[PDB]
Parts: C-alpha cells; sequence; structure tokens
C-alpha cells in the first residue's frame, strides 16, 4: 500500500522509503523522481579568480548535494483537493497537488531563507530524473514562443571547448522545458523566468532560489545577499506527461491559461 | 482610475538591470515600489469598469496576499460575493481558494443554485481556506456569492 | 531617416564615428537619481545634464550627429523642457542631427522577460516618439550593446516591428574569436522556424569593442586619454602620433568586417556629461585624418 | 590603403551596407550562453531574485485584465 | 443584477490568443490576436493550420466602426510600412505564430 494522489486524468505514487514523487501516469506510466539538491557556490579557486553572484553561476563542485534524502509526508485528501505536503527542510518544502480535471500535477515549492550560516553560498534546483532516453537533447522555451533544442556541451554555430560542465550548459525557460525519448514527453512549465538544463540523461533541472555572499566582478558591486522579503519564495511548478505527438497542445494551452490567468476582486454583500 | 502608472512600472523592469536582478539591492526596492504604486490606480480602474458592467452596488475590494493565505475580508465577513474575471479568449473552469474561519460555507453561483464548496485545511499553520469552481466566460467574468452558515 | 545619411567616400576604408551613451534605466542608482544626477558618490551620471549638452553640441556643427536609446529617460527630459527648446529639437530631428537607436522605454534583457512584457515595452517607447516626431522620430535599427547573450525572440519580434537591422556587444568569447577568424562579424539572422522569410529575418552585426572608444581614443569627462593638442610649437603636441594610431587602429578593424565600412562606437555608460569634451576632439580628429 | 573617417548614425552605417548588395551567412540559433571569458557564464541571473521576477510576470497577468476592462467599459 | 458577463458572441478557436485588448484613446482600442501554436504543434487536431476570424461582432460589449492594420509596436501603418531587403547565400487570417496589430475605431 503506497501513498497515492489522483483524479480524472492523472495519478501521482510516493516512494514508500522517501516521501519523494516515485511514480507519475495518465489514466501512459512513468518513473520519475523529484527532489530538491543544492549547488555549492563558488569563491574562486586556482583556476580562475572568478566566484558565483549576482551575474555568474559558478560551482566549486558539479555534483549538487541532496537538501534532504526523503520527505515528511502529510497527506490531505479532500472533496476538491488531493494534496500531498512534504517536508524535505525547515528551509525547503513543497506541496504536490492534483485538481479537479486538471491535466497537470502542481508542485509548489516554499524555498525559505537559504542558510548562509555555514559561509558557503548555495543555488537551489528541483532536479527530476528519468530512464526515458533523450540523448543530450532538451527544449526551452525563447521568452515563451517558438521552442529552441539545446544539446548538452554543444553548439550549433561552432566547436565549442567547454570550461564548466554544469555552467555552460543552463538555458532561459521562460515558460517550459521539456525532454523527450522521441516516444513521452515529459514537461515542466513555470511561474517566472528561471535557470535549467539536462545534465544527466533522462534528468532535467530548474533553478529555485540562489545566495551568494560574494560579488561576481561584474559591476554591481555587492552579494546577491540580504534580500530581505525575498529571502522566503513560493513557486509552482506544472508537471505535464503526454506521448509526443499530443504534448504541444497541452502545453501550449495550459502554459497561456498560466500566464493570463484570472484575476479575482471580492465584494461584501 | 489609470492604467498607466502600471504600464509604465512593467515597462520599467523590463530594463536589462532589473528583472535580470542585476541592479543594487535599494534599487530592486525600488523597482518593486514603482509597481505597488502601479496597482492601486488599475483596481480602481478595475472597480468602475465591473460596477459599470454588474451594476453591483458594493465597494470592491482586492486580495493581494492570496499569495500566502492572508485577505482579511474572506476571514471575517459571514456574507461576501467572489467576482472571477477571466482573460482569455474561451471560458475557464478555475479553482477558487480563499482563507476563511473555523465554520462551514455555503455557494451559490451566477444562477443563484448551490455549487460545491469545501473548506481545506493549511498543514501545520492550522489555518484553513474555501473552495470552488468557478466557470468563466473567455474575456468576462461570473460572481458566486458566499455565506457561512450557523 | 535614410534620405538624410551622410556622404561615404567610395574607394576608401570608412569609419562611422557613432558617438552615444548607454544610459541604464537603474543599475546601481535609481531612475529618478541616474536622471537628476543624485548621489554622485555612488555612481557619477545625471541624464537632464546629458541631454542638455548634447542639443548643444548639435547647434554648435551642423556635420555633428548623436543616437539617444531610452525613452523613459528621454521622455521625462522632455516635458521639462520650454516650446523653444522642443521647437529646435524637433528640427535637429527632422534633418536627422538627432536620431533614436532603440526606441523602447528602455533597452529590455533579452533572457528574463516575457514576449509580451517586451512588446508593451516597446510600444510604450516608440509610441512617444511617434507623436513627438513623427515619422522623422523613428527608430530604423535596434541597439541592445549590454543584454547578456540574446534570444532568438527577440530578433523575430524587432523584425515584425519594422527594424531593418540590430547591432550588439555582448557574445561568447570563444563565438567572438571565430567570427572575427571567419569574417563573420555580420550576417542575416533568420529568427522564427514558423513565419515565412523576410518576416522574421533581422539583419545583426556584431560591434568591436563590445561599445566602448578605441583605447586611447575616450575623451568624455569619465576617461583622462590625453586629449588632442594640435599647437606645433607646445610640447604637448601629439597630432602627428595621434594620426598615426588612428590609420593603423582603422586598417586593423576594417581586415574584421566584409565591406569597406566599419563602425566606432564612441561613449559608454553615462558619458557625454559634458558633451563638448567629446565633439570638440571628436571633430579635430576627423579632420587631421581626412586630411 | 585610404582612410576616411566620418560621424554617423547605425542607421547610416546599415544603409551602407545595404547598398553594397552582398550575400551573408544566415543564423538560426540564440545566442545562449553567454560567456565573457573561460569558467565564467552569466548563466545565473536566471534565476537571480525569485521574488521580483515573479512579482514582475504577475503584474503583467494583472495589467493586462486592467487593460481589457479599460476597453470593455466606456467612461 | 449581472451576474455573469463575457466580451465575446463567439469564443476564439484554440489555436488562436487574444494578445491585447486595450484602450489606445478616447474612442480606440489597440487589438492585437496571435496565433499560439509553431508548425509543428499539430498534436494530431490540425492545431497548427492556420485560422480565419470574423472581427464583425466578435465583440458584443463594443462594436468596431473603422480598422487599421499596424506594425506590431503599433507606430507605423503596416500597409505605408517596409524594410530594406537582404540577400541570404472583417476577417483577418493567421498563419502559425503570426500576430496581427489593429487600432479600431468603437463605439459601446
Ligand atoms: C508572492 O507574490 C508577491 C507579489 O504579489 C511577491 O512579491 C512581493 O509582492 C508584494 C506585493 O504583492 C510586494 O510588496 C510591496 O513592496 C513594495 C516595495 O517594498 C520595498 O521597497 C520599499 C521602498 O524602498 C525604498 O525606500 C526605502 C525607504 O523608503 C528604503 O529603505 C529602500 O532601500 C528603498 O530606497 C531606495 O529608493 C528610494 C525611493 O523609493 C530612494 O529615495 C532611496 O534613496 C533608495 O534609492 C520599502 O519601503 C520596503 O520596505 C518595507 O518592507 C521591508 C521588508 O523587506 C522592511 O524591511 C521595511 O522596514 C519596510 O517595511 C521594501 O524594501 C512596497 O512599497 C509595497 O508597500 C505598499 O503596499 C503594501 C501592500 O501591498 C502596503 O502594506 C504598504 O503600506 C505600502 O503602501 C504604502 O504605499 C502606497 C502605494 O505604494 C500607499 O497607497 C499607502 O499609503 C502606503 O503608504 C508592498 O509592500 C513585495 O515587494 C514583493 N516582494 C518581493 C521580494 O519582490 C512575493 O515575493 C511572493 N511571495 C512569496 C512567493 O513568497
Ligand atoms: C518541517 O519540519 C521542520 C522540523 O525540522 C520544521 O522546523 C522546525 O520547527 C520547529 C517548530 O515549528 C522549530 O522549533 C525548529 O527549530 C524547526 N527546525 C529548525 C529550523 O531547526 C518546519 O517548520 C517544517 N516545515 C514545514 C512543514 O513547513
Ligand atoms: C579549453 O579551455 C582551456 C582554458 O580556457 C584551454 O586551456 C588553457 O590554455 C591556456 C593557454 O592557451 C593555458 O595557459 C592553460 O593552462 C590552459 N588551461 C588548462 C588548465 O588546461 C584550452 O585550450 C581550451 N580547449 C582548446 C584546446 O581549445
Ligand atoms: C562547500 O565549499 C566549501 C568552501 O570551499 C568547502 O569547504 C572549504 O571551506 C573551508 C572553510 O569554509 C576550508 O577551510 C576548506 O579547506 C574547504 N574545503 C576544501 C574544498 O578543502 C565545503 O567542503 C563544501 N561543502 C560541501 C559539503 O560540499
Ligand atoms: C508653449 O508655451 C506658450 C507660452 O509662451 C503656451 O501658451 C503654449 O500653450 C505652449 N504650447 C502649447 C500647449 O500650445
Ligand atoms: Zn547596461
Amino acid at each position: 500500500r503506497d501513498l497515492v494522489i489522483q483524479n480524472e486524468y492523472l495519478r501521482a505514487r510516493f516512494d514508500p522509503n522517501t516521501g519523494l514523487l516515485m511514480e507519475l501516469e495518465n489514466l501512459l506510466l512513468l518513473p520519475v523522481r523529484q527532489a530538491f539538491y543544492w549547488y555549492n557556490a563558488s569563491t574562486g579557486n586556482n583556476l580562475s579568480s572568478q566566484a558565483s553572484g549576482a551575474y555568474i553561476f559558478r560551482p566549486n563542485q558539479n555534483k549538487p548535494l541532496f537538501v534532504s534524502h526523503w520527505a515528511q509526508t502529510h497527506l490531505v485528501k479532500a472533496s476538491l483537493v488531493q494534496e500531498v505536503h512534504q517536508n524535505f527542510s525547515a528551509w525547503c518544502s513543497q506541496v504536490v497537488r492534483l485538481y479537479p480535471r486538471q491535466r497537470h500535477l502542481e508542485l509548489e515549492w516554499t524555498v525559505g531563507p537559504i542558510p548562509v550560516g555555514d559561509g558557503w553560498g548555495k543555488e537551489v534546483i528541483s532536479r527530476f530524473d528519468t530512464a526515458l532516453a533523450t540523448r543530450g537533447l532538451f527544449y526551452t522555451d525563447s521568452n515563451g514562443r517558438e521552442i529552441l533544442e539545446r544539446r548538452r556541451n554543444y553548439r550549433p554555430t561552432w566547436k565549442l571547448n567547454q570550461t564548466e560542465p554544469v555552467a555552460g550548459n543552463y538555458y532561459p525557460v521562460n515558460s517550459r522545458i521539456y525532454i523527450t525519448d522521441g516516444n513521452m514527453q515529459l514537461t515542466v512549465l513555470t511561474d517566472r523566468s528561471q535557470g535549467g538544463s539536462s545534465l544527466r540523461d533522462g534528468s532535467l533541472e530548474l533553478m529555485v532560489h540562489r545566495r551568494l555572499l560574494k560579488d561576481d566582478a561584474r559591476g554591481v558591486g555587492e552579494p546577491l545577499n540580504k534580500e530581505g522579503s525575498g529571502l522566503w519564495v513560493r513557486g509552482r511548478h506544472l508537471v505535464l506527461l503526454d506521448k509526443k505527438e499530443t504534448a504541444a497542445a497541452r502545453h501550449r494551452l495550459q502554459a497561456e491559461m498560466e500566464v493570463l490567468a484570472p484575476q479575482v476582486v471580492l465584494a461584501q454583500g | 482610475g489609470d492604467s498607466a502608472p502600471l504600464n509604465e512600472a512593467m515597462a520599467v523592469l523590463q530594463h536589462h538591470d532589473a528583472v535580470s536582478g542585476t541592479s543594487r539591492q535599494h534599487v530592486a526596492n525600488d523597482y518593486a515600489r514603482q509597481l505597488s504604486e502601479g496597482w492601486r490606480p488599475c483596481e480602481v480602474l478595475m472597480s468602475n469598469a465591473l460596477a459599470h458592467l454588474s451594476g453591483l452596488k458594493e465597494d470592491f475590494a482586492f486580495c493581494r496576499k492570496l499569495n500566502i493565505s492572508i485577505c482579511p475580508l474572506t476571514q471575517t465577513a459571514e456574507r461576501f460575493q467572489v467576482i472571477v474575471y477571466n482573460p482569455l479568449g474561451r471560458k475557464v473552469d478555475w479553482m477558487v481558494r480563499l482563507p476563511v474561519s473555523k465554520h462551514v460555507y455555503l455557494v451559490k453561483d451566477p444562477g443563484g443554485k448551490i455549487v460545491p464548496s469545501d473548506v481545506v485545511t493549511i498543514p501545520s499553520s492550522d489555518s484553513q481556506e474555501l473552495l470552488f469552481s468557478a466557470l468563466v466566460p473567455a474575456v468576462g467574468f461570473s460572481i458566486y456569492s458566499v455565506s457561512q452558515m450557523p | 531617416g535614410y534620405k538624410t545619411c551622410p556622404k561615404v567616400k567610395p574607394d576608401m576604408l570608412n569609419v562611422h564615428l557613432v558617438p552615444h551613451t548607454h544610459d541604464d534605466v537603474g543599475w546601481l542608482k535609481t531612475v529618478d537619481q541616474y536622471f537628476y544626477g543624485i548621489y554622485n558618490n555612488i555612481q557619477p551620471a545625471g541624464v537632464q545634464y546629458i541631454l542638455d549638452s548634447v542639443i548643444s553640441s548639435l547647434l554648435a556643427n551642423p556635420t555633428r550627429r548623436f543616437i539617444y536609446v531610452e525613452i523613459a529617460f528621454f521622455s521625462r527630459w522632455w516635458r521639462q523642457q520650454t516650446n523653444a527648446t522642443q521647437k529646435i529639437v524637433r528640427e535637429l530631428v527632422r534633418q536627422g542631427r538627432l536620431e533614436f537607436a532603440n526606441g523602447g522605454w528602455v533597452m529590455n534583457d533579452e533572457a528574463t522577460t516575457h514576449y509580451g512584457a517586451i512588446i508593451d515595452q516597446m510600444t510604450l517607447g516608440l509610441r512617444f516618439l511617434e507623436e513627438t516626431f513623427g515619422s522623422d522620430g523613428r527608430p530604423r535599427v535596434a541597439w541592445h550593446i549590454d543584454p547578456f547573450g540574446h534570444s532568438r525572440e527577440q530578433a523575430s519580434l524587432f523584425a515584425q516591428m519594422g527594424f531593418d537591422g540590430f547591432f550588439f556587444g555582448r557574445l561568447d568569447y570563444q563565438d567572438k574569436k571565430v567570427r572575427k577568424k571567419t569574417l563573420q562579424m555580420e550576417q542575416v539572422w533568420r529568427a522564427s522556424t514558423s513565419l515565412k522569410p523576410p518576416t522574421a529575418d533581422l539583419f545583426t552585426s556584431v560591434l568591436p569593442n563590445m561599445y566602448n572608444p578605441p583605447e586611447g581614443l575616450c575623451w568624455d569627462m569619465l576617461c583622462a586619454d590625453k586629449p588632442v593638442v594640435e599647437d606645433t610649437r607646445s610640447p604637448e603636441y601629439n597630432a602627428k602620433e595621434l594620426v598615426r594610431y588612428f590609420l593603423k587602429l582603422a586598417t586593423d578593424q576594417g581586415k574584421l568586417y566584409r565591406t569597406k565600412h566599419t563602425v566606432m562606437t564612441m561613449g559608454s555608460d553615462f558619458q557625454y556629461e559634458n558633451a563638448n569634451t567629446w565633439f570638440k576632439n571628436l571633430d579635430k580628429l576627423i579632420q587631421l585624418v581626412n586630411a | 590603403i585610404r582612410v576616411n573617417v566620418l560621424y554617423s548614425t547605425p542607421a547610416c552605417y546599415l544603409w551602407e551596407l545595404n547598398k553594397a548588395n552582398l550575400s551573408w551567412s544566415v543564423k538560426k540559433d540564440d545566442f545562449f550562453p553567454y560567456a565573457d571569458g573561460p569558467y565564467m557564464f552569466w548563466t545565473g541571473y536566471f534565476s537571480s531574485r525569485p521574488a521580483l521576477k515573479r512579482y514582475e510576470r504577475l503584474s503583467y497577468n494583472f495589467l493586462q485584465v486592467c487593460n481589457q476592462l479599460e476597453a470593455l467599459a466606456g467612461p | 443584477p449581472r451576474t455573469q458577463f463575457s466580451g465575446l458572441r463567439r469564443e476564439l478557436p484554440p489555436s488562436v490568443r487574444l494578445l491585447t485588448l486595450a484602450r489606445w484613446g478616447p474612442e480606440t482600442l489597440l487589438l492585437r490576436l496571435e496565433h499560439q501554436f509553431a508548425v509543428g504543434e499539430d498534436s494530431g487536431r490540425n492545431l497548427s493550420s492556420p485560422v480565419t476570424l470574423d472581427l464583425t461582432n466578435l465583440f458584443s460589449a463594443f462594436t468596431i466602426t473603422n480598422l487599421r492594420e499596424t506594425t506590431l509596436a503599433a507606430n507605423q501603418l503596416l500597409a505605408y510600412a517596409s524594410r530594406l531587403q537582404w540577400t541570404t547565400d472583417a476577417t483577418i487570417t493567421l498563419q502559425p505564430m503570426e500576430i496581427r496589430t489593429f487600432l479600431a475605431s468603437v463605439q459601446w
């Protein structure tokens, strides 16, 4: 008996030993894992004085660390919603939802005040992992319109000498991003522009938040530090699963329902 | 009611040192400030627009903090309305989620018929939200009515 | 517009000096602090002075040209002027002594902006110019010199707005290296995989030194480069060496571009505060080298 | 070789490039990622300042609704 | 007294998007209509195919009396505009990803 939430179009499973999303399915089944990892921001080394900062993204380690290997889940099954609350940490938690007749799975993440007390700048990411063979390719939307194909460590225009395996593979994602094995597609919609890329195959990742304590020598003259009310942020990610040939119409139409959403105004009476 | 101030602030934030977040903290604060001040004249415009389009007599109000489960009106009033506007060129069947007090609420749609509702609880904060489906026409709006049962 | 362009000297290498001022609508100071010139300690910059000077310097020599880009700053300054000044300036634009480059309310970013928001922003700038100067104040080229990388959609948007060209400064260092070696600094950018050509075909040109003067020819009040000294009996005389430097500098650059033409962006972040420091010397420069 | 320098605008320089009637190569991709030198990429601002980034994309949705309503009402 | 409104008499087909509906002036609105699908995203429902629309009565809130084609930023009259060429070596119809801008005089 595993932790499950569903509605008319989708069914999500959670891994019994971890509390993390384990399987998503169309009532197309897809073993997908999601979790929050962080990048140990770089302040420089013998290879170059450069350090991560307001502009520049430079990890002093190419492999991110788990914000936590498991999450404390709390099931809430209501007449109108079905959500799995997840608690990864004091500064990280998420709510996974499925509403009435909605084609996507809602992932509302809250990356609280990132602890910089360890004296290490950090850059958080939500990374989805899968087995669907993507051959280093993945897609991103350009300012929310046409979609450009992206390849790990590759340049259409010249013969690239990669200097940062993680950094040089990040592209702007303003609305969406997706990875398909040519047969089934997993797409992620955002509520704001973020960074992202497919670092290992069958995987994906967007950057939720970052906090560096050292300027990156490009002009600002101050570390992306002390943002105040902004230290604590909450956003949503809309997960979409469909066959490659049917994906397009869904991410287009929902993506538009996402930016041109409904407005609510109240009146006493 | 003026939409000019907000259109202007949205332009400013389009700068390359603004939304990119590549400006200093005080400039990042003044950016948000210009935006906050553009939201007022707009909801003024939105009030007149609706009052005109629906004839409704009540003074409208906006809930800017739904963002974190906070709205004085929906957590205090015993009788109030929800006007949901839809900007899309097609109909929407969207879920409403407002913060309420520990009571039971009855929801009636545009026609007056009782629509399914449900008060859900927010884990760990022990506060709750009223929920229901709001069917809205393209480029239009719908007005539902709510009342906490005694 | 184009019917107002200068006289090129065919069968010679032509260097187009493009005087300008990159005015960030906020970065290290706020918009009001930048416009008024408040807290010059944080950063010396006051756009209201920059605009006054440019105009004077333009009336000082009809040969001089100036391109201004941030409409949000110009828009303000404008309402602040007298009918007299406004009548004058409109004539400088009519005969193209004052030209507008991007036309947007600001020079927007290309990685985090929403295509729809970029349009409202542009329409807003182009709207002001439109009803203030008419056809005569409409930009012809797009001017992104500082954004950090460029999106294909941006090119598509500008193409659809009727811009003929688009120039920029920041591109990957490896990409640049190859382009200069492959004489490919300029080409045509097909920004759409949907729209039918020429609809989304925007001409693109990669500027030389990002957007700053060549090393040694920065005459703003912010640089300290040695100014032009002609007095032949004066020890500070450098007019001769100056020209020797330039000529070599120009023919070096020519080799990087396909036509007998190349640009030289004369100005940087918030320059021309005192527009005259720039023009006085530039005037001599043009005369001494064409001599 | 000979040299002629002159005052000019980005538009006039473009008019000359057109007048030459050449044939240029074609670009079909974006210019991301930007990198002004080894080990340094300008890919961190893609997510810098989440809060503000969201505040703006939200004000957009809002201004729109504001626009549409001003259009439907006829003051 | 008016529980529900709509501004359209017939809604937009899925492949189209109301980009802008605005107040350009006293009796003048700014309208933009884009085709939110790029070639290939048909997704089995010919959603990428071109679409033809009627603008007379699309809207109920007001009536369109005059219309005039425009460039994306609305600063030139599309029919009176032109761009330099480059050698590389009512009823409005929309093609994939095409955005058309209009300034229409109206009456409420
Ligand atoms: C969920 O969604 C959210 C979006 O919906 C999202 O973003 C957040 O959105 C909310 C609203 O939705 C935003 O809230 C608004 O923020 C505005 C900006 O606040 C900041 O800037 C103010 C001004 O800053 C300048 O001036 C200060 C002094 O006056 C200086 O200290 C600053 O350094 C800065 O100075 C610079 O600029 C000066 C010119 O302005 C210049 O002279 C000077 O030299 C220099 O260059 C600050 O006052 C403000 O500080 C407050 O809050 C911080 C918390 O960080 C405290 O530390 C401070 O003590 C102080 O309390 C911020 O720095 C606000 O202005 C705006 O306030 C108004 O509106 C709210 C409600 O919306 C009212 O409660 C409030 O009373 C204000 O109304 C006042 O003004 C109006 C008109 O504006 C007027 O009618 C009324 O009388 C009244 O006087 C509001 O708070 C918020 O900014 C967004 N956050 C972020 C990070 O972007 C949010 O992230 C999402 N949440 C999630 C997912 O977690
Ligand atoms: C997730 O669980 C953690 C438990 O580690 C919660 O954080 C602790 O909360 C208690 C009381 O609220 C505090 O006294 C502890 O100091 C907190 N842990 C820390 C910061 O060390 C956290 O509130 C939960 N997050 C959720 C579910 O939102
Ligand atoms: C890939 O990038 C590296 C660094 O930019 C290049 O190697 C460096 O080259 C410089 C001189 O050209 C040496 O002084 C450094 O020691 C090299 N870095 C190291 C530690 O290897 C390299 O040339 C690039 N790839 C190629 C061969 O084009
Ligand atoms: C994250 O980076 C830090 C900083 O490099 C790593 O620890 C380092 O910092 C210490 C002081 O803050 C130095 O004294 C150590 O020499 C240095 N460690 C190394 C690389 O030798 C830290 O281990 C990293 N965190 C993790 C767990 O990845
Ligand atoms: C220009 O200034 C004069 C004052 O000399 C003023 O009367 C006039 O109205 C101004 N321009 C306009 C608005 O016609
Ligand atoms: Zn700049």
